[PDB]
């Protein structure tokens, strides 16, 4: 997943493991068991769910 | 009072072989060491990635 954060006046995104938005400026590893494996990931796709 | 070309010539294949035994033994384990090498390469690519990264 790639999501991103309000930086006010702009965004930042992100790129990792699949997440799921709660609230728009939160969101949450969408733990089941299909993602990605982090071996697979780029070093530049390692973010996690409450990265800044 | 004759048959000794046959009783040599099995006793120098016997003595061939032992001379024979160490080169196949050592060729033979730095064959086996060569892999144990191919096996540890290979995995250069996920260790260069990782310390770049």
């Amino acid at each position: 997943s790639l999501w991103a954060r309000r930086e006010n006046g702009s965004v930042k995104w992100f790129c990792g493991q699949p997440v799921t938005r709660t609230d728009d400026d939160t969101v949450a590893d969408a733990k089941d068991g299909k993602e990605i494996d982090t071996k697979h990931l780029p070093s530049t796709c390692r973010d996690n769910f409450d990265a800044k | 009072f004759t048959l000794i070309e046959l009783m040599i010539v099995i006793a120098i294949v016997g003595i061939l072989a032992a001379v024979a035994l160490p080169a196949y033994q050592d060729y033979t384990a730095r064959a086996q060491v060569s892999e144990a090498i191919l096996l540890a390469e290979g995995q250069k690519s996920a260790v260069t990635e990782y310390y770049l990264n």
